């Protein structure tokens, strides 16, 4: 290849064209938030259950920040859950839904942002471009809402008008494209099972596994929007993920530490 | 039941950046078929990148920005592609409209007046799909999950070739290029080589709730958007997939 | 003199967050109503909040905020009910618009088309008054200083119940719950309990300008919204206490 | 009390309900930014005065961010009192003119913050959360536009079109909402006297009263707005105000010092 | 040749913010003459700043504050007046727009209603040009680089005096003020003393590309803004320079 | 002259009145950044030759940053030329192609911005008055659009269409308006010649002229917009300008520490 090569098939071809997609996948890889940690706080799972669950959470953010920088997402949770079934029984379609669940991930920031602004850590938009936060000792961590920005262009599922890609997917593809080290899912359970463990009562916890190992075992559409496992394993730069319980004690604290606490899902 | 269609009166026109691209000689004999057209339709104008989207990704590519990082830039020379065009056709009362006012007031917009015209991208942004290092949702592909999530009439693609082909009708293996009056995404999706459409097009195409068909005419023969707003195949016929209900 | 009236041809229409809540089985037969009126009058229609505010202002005061940040979280859900009514009006050519637009532009809407939507609760935000730990200022309070800000023909307000009544009529005293078909701002200043509508309502009557009285009717029962815009006496009417020049 | 009494209330009744109002106040009262100072810089007192007054309160500013937190809210003045009358004799209502009035303490913001942004404080809009300059000590001061949102939902005063709350009211709110520690308006006089001391020769001076004291002797719309008296008595976090001569040298550094310069006026 | 013209059937109008400064008095004459203008034309209407302006500068100026930090204050003025003209003509459908709106979608519009209202203020801002203290690129200038940059049919500009003087009306030396009927932007930008337009108005006339000629007519005369609409030589003619094709 | 006589003359004059227009001049002066140095990157000549005049730059600007705070603003470039042939050829009027060619001078910040973003180092609107990120040891340097805001309201040249003011002038004006102490082109030639070097052999290297010798030389519109030639003759601030080679290692972090490299460009 050569970047001259490159610009000629820029030039003269479709963007479809193989030969283009080829040479442009040989292009260099810019990391641009390399050192950043995308944390995602859970909307049903953490922030609807209120002072018990945020409370610690936040104090763990507050002390995990003087050695770790963050980019926080919020999830949506029940208030979403009761715009789709409105909108869904409306007959609207996905992208009207979309718009809707968007808020309530909005709400959400605004009100773990308030809990977090004495300490000096801002809501914003556009977290991985948040430079001036993240390169501050007294600073260094971000919160932003989680939902991705596809609105009234968000691709249906297959079946049924609820979003595909929601707060799991729009976390997740903020640490991939800002070329995060490390993305952690923050929930209400301690990982990922072999069946769903509030349904079921012997289910067994995996503590690592793969999308395709997850898939053949039925699992792709447990704690993880599904589409999250297929984006996962075409992501360039981040090719794991993290799941760990954030009603447990300093849980948080440990997975910035390297602790294997929770479930470890690899794309391959 | 399939959602319900929001705007089932609207025709969508998804104008190729390389069209734009050619300037004067193909810009104003599309202005003046345009101008015609306001009182028989009621249209949103969308229009693509073209060749400076692909100078930004020479850069970008050479910078090492990830497709994420590209597909906003590439975005913005369709909104410039929108602007231009728009401004052929102020004096008939059409304008540019942003990306939240198109998800958000069409309706009010297109009951102000005949057209609009915006950019053709879909605001994925830097939440693009990862995979391949050129973003995947580009103009076809958002012109088309708009007009499926409006339940519009129609979404016709004008392009500067009569349709898809076997081959690129403008490359090395232009010799065995066949027309191809009529295809389905599926077909479409299983073949390797270029096409004048996303890929990921056929990907919308698959899970789509209202869109049958789009047309793929070209907007270098005057009356082809005319005809193809009336129905008459005069460029490749796309099947979706969606049947009625 | 009194101050000029902006906007003295509107009609405004504030739809309860709990009628919005009841869904599809509600929402169907208040928008094909809506839909009939839009010939008849110059409609600008705005939603309340409803249960989702109950949630977030219960999660928000576990988390001990303050009323200032609990407004515009329910606010939002204001919003969130008004973008999906104009979704199902988008067809009518009715959209949502922004407070701004509200504020200055309704005019120029309101000549593009024959109805808009927006959300009731006003801006008050991180200023709403302090005192009580939940908001004062809510959607029939924005809806009211809208209208008579404007000097707009009328304010109905469509709730789902048929008007006031002396108790809560599904509260535990509902036996003893008598209906009011009128009622002036003062008396109910002057009670105690519950009402369907914000007590800020009341007093900003206090300090009203132009409407002179207030309907609150049964969104439930087809045909009360179109006999309330014609003056027609189907619920409660609320005197505000303004008198004519 | 309870959570679970209080979200079945949330559920089941009117917010408008005497029972449901009763469980909210029974909530948790957290402090958004507790130990931030609110300052509002008066329009027609200080910035409409220009150089002689601004300059000394600049250097003030820049001197005491070193040791203080500060929000700095700009009053209006003297082109919003030309609005004001422009538009009234028009016939407009009280919503209009609220909207030309912030346009004014806009103006005056611009003005301030331009004198300071060599210092790093920057104008904001949220002063209330902008963590990141809070949180450094290069910079620990923003300022802000005074006048509320309200806009054309402004309620009007029982006479009149003249908007009722204005940039002390939009000052004093902010401090209310955030929990701060203190609220100081600056202006050109010593603080409260019996009478109009630009007016009247013998009035004499006040250094410290309650809101129902000034009704009881006439002062409730004299040298702050009569209704941010009310807002007062309402108040959860601030509970007095502090009213101080901005044209003597240094009285602001003072009175953060907590000297009792000037007037302290109290809820009760 | 010369650009196209982009809205070739628009009427700009000007009104001085010393206008607007008068009050009611004058303002409501003037709003009277609009709304009988509203079926005749296609109004885009820009208010100046006024006496504001001058109070502002002397703020900004003891400051020490740069020519860049006074151009947006000054600005500012100009707006609130077009918020106020706007509001007194809300009931004919007229709002105030934003200058992003008025730059890009000012044919949709003039589409959805027959007049709108902006800020004749150039958006110059912090690039205003270095030299003198003063922003040279004032509200006539602004509304002028408009009305030629849309190729609009005119450019009207409404005063509180006759027209153009050969010194101050109103001035030391109004003894010797001889009216000028006639005059083009030449003569006037090789004279030094004082006019009722900005000097800048000369150079913006002098690169002109569609607009003539531009009338200063006085606004407290009933009925001179309805003349000079229809080319009514009531006011002083400047001619810019600009030749037919 | 006298504040009172200066007030008296902007209430009772013409802004056109001579009177007036002098006393104006006679005002204080104040420099609202003076520590701070102005920037611009070229974009036909640095930021489309990609890695190769990018990379450099960016390890010079984090560089610099330690001891220089900077406002760097991006030029545009081939994809404005290519905007401005079609819209040109179409008729289009200046200010039409004056928005068009914003939106690549913005695309090309993005571009730098993400390679800056962390070092903690912002793309901002509002350069001249980033005072947080300025103010910071850490950051010291915002990345902003160079094309000035006239766009619909440019002012076409005496001929063509091409807008005239373009992204020298947006940088010079900034430097200008923020009082600046240093205003800095970084281009693809080592400075200013006798003529065009990539078109004549012999050309002659020169390194300080000023605008007049400039203008009576016929080099007014070479290796700088000549409109520029022009507001540098009548800024008040920033009276020189430096134009240097960004293709040569290290000639940005020299042009900063005060050596000579390039052409000094004189207003007199
Ligand atoms: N196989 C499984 N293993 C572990 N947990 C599972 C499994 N299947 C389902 N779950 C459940 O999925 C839930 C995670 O979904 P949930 O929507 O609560 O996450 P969230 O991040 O809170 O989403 P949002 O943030 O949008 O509300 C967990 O509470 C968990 O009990
Ligand atoms: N199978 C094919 N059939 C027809 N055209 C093809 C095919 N494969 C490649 N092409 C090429 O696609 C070109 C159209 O280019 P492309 O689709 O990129 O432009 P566009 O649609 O105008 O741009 P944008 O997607 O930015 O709007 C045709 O001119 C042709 O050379
Ligand atoms: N005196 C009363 N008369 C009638 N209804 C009452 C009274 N007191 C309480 N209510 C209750 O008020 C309920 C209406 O609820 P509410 O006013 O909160 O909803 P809404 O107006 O739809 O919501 P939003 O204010 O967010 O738009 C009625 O169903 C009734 O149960
Ligand atoms: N009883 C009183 N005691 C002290 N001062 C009084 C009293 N009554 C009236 N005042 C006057 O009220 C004035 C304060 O109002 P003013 O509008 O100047 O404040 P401001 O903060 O500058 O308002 P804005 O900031 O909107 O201009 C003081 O100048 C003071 O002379
Ligand atoms: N040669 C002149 N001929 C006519 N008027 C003049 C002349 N020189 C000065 N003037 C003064 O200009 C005044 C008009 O003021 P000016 O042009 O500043 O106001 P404006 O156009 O309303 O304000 P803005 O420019 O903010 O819209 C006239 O009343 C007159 O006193
Ligand atoms: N007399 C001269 N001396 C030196 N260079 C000259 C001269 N005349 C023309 N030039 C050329 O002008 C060019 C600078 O213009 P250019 O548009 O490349 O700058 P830019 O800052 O990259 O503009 P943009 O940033 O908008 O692309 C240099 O490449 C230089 O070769
Ligand atoms: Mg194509
Ligand atoms: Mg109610
Ligand atoms: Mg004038
Ligand atoms: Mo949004
Ligand atoms: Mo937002
Ligand atoms: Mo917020
Ligand atoms: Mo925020
Ligand atoms: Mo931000
Ligand atoms: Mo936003
Ligand atoms: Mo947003
Ligand atoms: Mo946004
Ligand atoms: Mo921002
Ligand atoms: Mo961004
Ligand atoms: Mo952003
Ligand atoms: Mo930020
Ligand atoms: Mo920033
Ligand atoms: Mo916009
Ligand atoms: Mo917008
Ligand atoms: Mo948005
Ligand atoms: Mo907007
Ligand atoms: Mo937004
Ligand atoms: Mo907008
Ligand atoms: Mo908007
Ligand atoms: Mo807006
Ligand atoms: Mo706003
Ligand atoms: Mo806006
Ligand atoms: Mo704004
Ligand atoms: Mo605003
Ligand atoms: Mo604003
Ligand atoms: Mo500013
Ligand atoms: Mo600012
Ligand atoms: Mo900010
Ligand atoms: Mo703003
Ligand atoms: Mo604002
Ligand atoms: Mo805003
Ligand atoms: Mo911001
Ligand atoms: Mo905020
Ligand atoms: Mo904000
Ligand atoms: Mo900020
Ligand atoms: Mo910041
Ligand atoms: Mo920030
Ligand atoms: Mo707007
Ligand atoms: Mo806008
Ligand atoms: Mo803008
Ligand atoms: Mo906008
Ligand atoms: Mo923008
Ligand atoms: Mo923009
Ligand atoms: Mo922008
Ligand atoms: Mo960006
Ligand atoms: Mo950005
Ligand atoms: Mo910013
Ligand atoms: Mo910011
Ligand atoms: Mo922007
Ligand atoms: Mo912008
Ligand atoms: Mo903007
Ligand atoms: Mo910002
Ligand atoms: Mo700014
Ligand atoms: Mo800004
Ligand atoms: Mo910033
Ligand atoms: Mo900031």
């Amino acid at each position: 290849n050569s970047t001259a090569e490159l610009e000629e098939l820029l030039m003269q071809r479709s963007l479809t064209d193989p030969q283009l997609q080829a040479a442009a996948a040989a292009a260099a890889d810019f990391r641009i938030l390399p050192d950043a940690t995308v944390i995602k706080i859970g909307g049903q799972s953490v922030i609807d259950r209120g002072r018990a669950a945020v409370y610690p959470l936040v104090d763990e953010i507050v002390a995990a920040r003087k050695n770790h920088k963050l980019l926080i997402g919020t999830g949506a949770g029940t208030r979403a859950r009761h715009l789709y079934s409105i909108a869904a029984g409306l007959g609207l379609p996905a992208g009207v839904l979309a718009q809707l669940g968007s808020s309530v991930a909005d709400q959400n920031a605004a009100m773990l942002g308030q809990l977090l602004a004495k300490h000096g850590i801002p809501v914003v938009g556009g977290a991985g471009l948040s430079a001036v936060p993240l390169s501050l000792a007294e600073v260094n961590a971000v919160v932003f809402s989680g939902m991705p920005p596809y609105k009234l262009w968000m691709r249906p599922a297959a079946e049924g008008v609820i979003p595909p890609y929601r707060t799991d997917a729009g976390c997740f593809l903020l640490a991939e494209q800002f070329g995060c080290k490390q993305m952690i899912f923050v929930k209400d359970e301690d990982g990922l099972y072999t069946a769903n463990p509030k349904t079921s009562k012997d289910a067994t916890f995996i503590p690592r596994i793969s999308v395709d190992e997850m898939k053949a075992k039925g699992l792709h559409d447990s704690i993880l929007e599904f589409p999250v496992l297929d984006l996962l394993q075409s992501a360039q730069h981040v090719r794991e993920v993290q799941v760990v319980n954030g009603l447990v004690p300093g849980n948080l604290t440990r997975a910035l530490a390297g602790e294997h606490v929770g479930t470890i899902i690899t794309a391959s | 039941k399939r959602p319900i269609r929001l705007l089932p009166w609207l025709q969508v026109v998804k104008i190729g950046g390389r069209v734009m691209d050619r300037g004067a000689d193909a810009i104003l004999p599309l202005v003046e078929e345009l101008r015609k057209l306001l009182p028989e339709h009621r249209l949103l104008i969308l229009t693509g990148a073209g060749v400076r989207a692909r100078h930004v990704f020479s850069v970008g590519l050479d910078l090492g920005l990830p497709v994420g990082s590209l597909a906003p830039l590439a975005a913005s020379e369709a909104g410039q592609n929108g602007h231009i065009l728009a401004a052929m056709l102020a004096s008939e009362g059409v304008s540019y409209v942003e990306h939240p006012t198109v998800a958000d007031q069409l309706a009010i917009h297109l009951s102000a007046t005949r057209a609009v015209v915006g950019s053709a991208f879909p605001p994925y942004h830097h939440h693009e799909f990862p995979g391949s290092r050129i973003p995947p949702h580009r103009a076809d592909t958002g012109a088309f999950l708009l007009a499926d999530a409006f339940g519009a009439a129609g979404l016709t693609i004008v392009e500067n070739v009569d349709g898809i082909y076997t081959a690129d009708p403008n490359g090395p293996d232009r010799g065995q290029a066949r027309f191809l009056p009529e295809t389905s995404a599926t077909d479409l999706a299983k073949s390797e080589g270029p096409l004048p459409v996303d890929r990921a097009l056929l990907d919308v195409m698959a899970t789509a709730r209202h869109i049958e068909r789009v047309q793929v005419v070209n907007g270098l023969v005057p009356g082809r958007l005319t005809a193809a707003l009336r129905g008459e195949h005069v460029g490749t016929l796309i099947r979706t997939g969606v049947r009625p209900a």
